[PDB]
């Protein structure tokens, strides 16, 4: 909406059926955690162990940490690993991601039956998506399987804010009514680009 | 004379991982706590003490 | 405190002997907690030479 | 400069007083001063300091100023140094006006004084290449300085250029290297006429 890519009306309606999807997940079986352990360590141990299967990386935030997410078994057993072997992590909180290919084709269906009421237009400035970590193309905005995977796929924050400064922006904005989203966003900008480029966070 | 850096005293950026950042300290737990927390930004960091 | 002049003597001694090479004395105060390091190196970062 | 400014009793309290070709000094020595004073005195020795309080203390008029003139001090850059040669060398350069500073102080005869001027180089202030232990002797004295005028003593650490009387025509190099490095001889006395009014003043 902020892009000027949807009306205030398509606005409203699609946060609804994603509103309804995100109880779903919210309200099933399975948990997350943080652990201060980056992408390059986590995937090492998520791939290389048959033995808890049923787990994956949720978001990509900040260089230091990861959320793990998947059946509440596998979650508590990655989280104490790494306690026992030398990091911090979070207790226990609700899953992130579906929990079953039973979810997805439900959900496929919800959005779809959504997704075509939406009367999308070209973005004004360039919008960029956590899915994505690159500029949403206008044919990636109409399909509901870019919206899907924000319950499938990895959160790649950090990614989207290395783009940012590559393509040049310097000032960031932060709307952090709900988790604190400029600090991650000031963790993963200074530590890359030129050294000394001004970097202001607001 | 000490003058204050009021005007354009903002941090920037750090110029990227490509080389480590030693720390040496009178203090292990200094050490351990500078290189801790430049790990969180992706900036490596090694701890040594006397 | 007079204990850390040889500090200073050695900082001023690279800059006219190795200057091929940036560096930078930062004097924090004794008695309060320190800032995080990322302050340090980017207020640092922002000198070319000494 | 004390003769030409009305100085009465004096002690020159230094090994070379006993040593050295004094005779112009006692004869410039003839106008205004009244009483003049040679001792041999070795500043490195706490005994040797005690001696100095032990005269003070004498039938003498009270004290009210004192002048400890510059030293040389051995040349080195950081190479050809290490860490017992720096521990031995900036002991020999400090013991002498810290015994002193200190001895001077603890009989209190500090504070009931106008003038108490320690002697250090202009060349410290932004450095200069191959003096790394002058310069140590320099940041040190001028901290020691600041310690006793915070505690309202009027100490004064001086950096000076080098006086124009100490331009040896035996051996001009350090001073030509001086003046090619812009830093310019100055005669003592216009100096100290500069300085020596100012440390109740301001």
């Amino acid at each position: 909406y902020a892009a000027g890519a949807l009306s205030l009306a398509d606005g409203a309606a699609l946060v609804t059926a994603l509103g309804r999807i995100t109880e779903r997940v919210a309200t099933g079986p399975g948990a997350s955690v943080w652990v201060r352990a980056t992408e390059d360590e986590v995937r090492a141990a998520l791939s290389g162990s048959q033995e808890q299967v049923g787990a994956a990386v949720a978001a990509v935030d900040e260089p230091g940490t990861t959320v793990v997410s998947g059946d509440a078994g596998a979650v508590a057993r990655v989280a104490a690993h790494w306690r026992a072997h030398g990091r911090a992590t979070g207790a226990p909180r609700p899953a992130r991601l579906l929990l079953s290919p039973d979810d997805e084709q439900a959900a496929l269906a919800e959005l779809r039956a959504i997704v075509a009421g939406l009367a999308f237009r070209e973005p004004e400035v360039p919008l960029l998506s956590t899915v994505t970590g690159q500029p949403v193309e206008p044919a990636e905005l109409r399909s509901a399987e870019h919206w899907l995977d924000h319950l499938r796929g990895p959160t790649r924050f950090l990614d989207g804010v290395r783009r940012l400064r590559t393509d040049g922006v310097t000032r960031l904005v932060g709307l952090d009514l709900s988790g604190d989203l400029t600090g991650p966003a000031g963790r993963s900008a200074a530590g890359f680009g030129e050294p000394g480029r001004p970097l202001l966070l607001a | 004379v000490w003058h204050a850096l009021a005007e354009d005293g903002r941090p920037g950026a750090i110029g990227g991982g490509t080389g480590s950042w030693l720390v040496f300290s009178d203090d292990p737990e200094r050490a351990a706590a500078w290189c801790d927390e430049l790990a969180l930004f992706g900036v490596p960091a090694v701890a040594l003490a006397g | 405190h007079p204990a850390q002049a040889p500090l200073t003597a050695l900082f001023t001694s690279l800059v006219w002997e190795h200057p091929e090479l940036p560096c930078a004395q930062v004097d924090l105060d004794p008695a309060e907690d320190p800032p995080t390091v990322v302050s340090l190196l980017g207020q640092v970062m922002r000198l070319p030479g000494a | 400069w004390l003769a030409a400014r009305g100085a009465r009793s004096v002690v020159l309290a230094g090994a070379e007083s006993e040593r050295g070709d004094l005779a112009g000094a006692r004869t410039t020595g003839h106008a205004g001063i009244e009483r003049l004073e040679h001792v041999a005195v070795d500043l490195s020795s706490a005994a040797d300091v005690a001696r100095l309080a032990e005269l003070c203390a004498d039938g003498r008029p009270p004290l009210r100023g004192v002048l400890l003139l510059p030293q040389p001090v051995a040349g080195g850059g950081l190479d050809e140094l290490d860490g017992a040669r720096f521990g031995a060398e900036l002991a020999g350069a400090l013991r002498g006006p810290v015994e002193l500073t200190r001895r001077f102080t603890d009989v209190g005869l500090t504070g009931g004084t106008d003038f108490f001027v320690l002697s250090t180089s202009v060349v410290s202030l932004p450095g200069r290449a191959g003096t790394v232990v002058g310069s140590a002797a320099d940041a040190f004295l001028t901290a020691l300085a600041r310690h006793h005028r915070q505690a309202g003593l009027p100490v004064v650490a001086a950096a000076w250029g080098p006086w124009l009387e100490s331009v040896d025509e035996s051996d001009e190099a350090p001073a030509v290297a001086f003046a090619e490095a812009g830093v310019y001889p100055a005669p003592g006395g216009e100096m100290l006429d500069a300085l020596l009014p100012l440390p109740a003043a301001g």
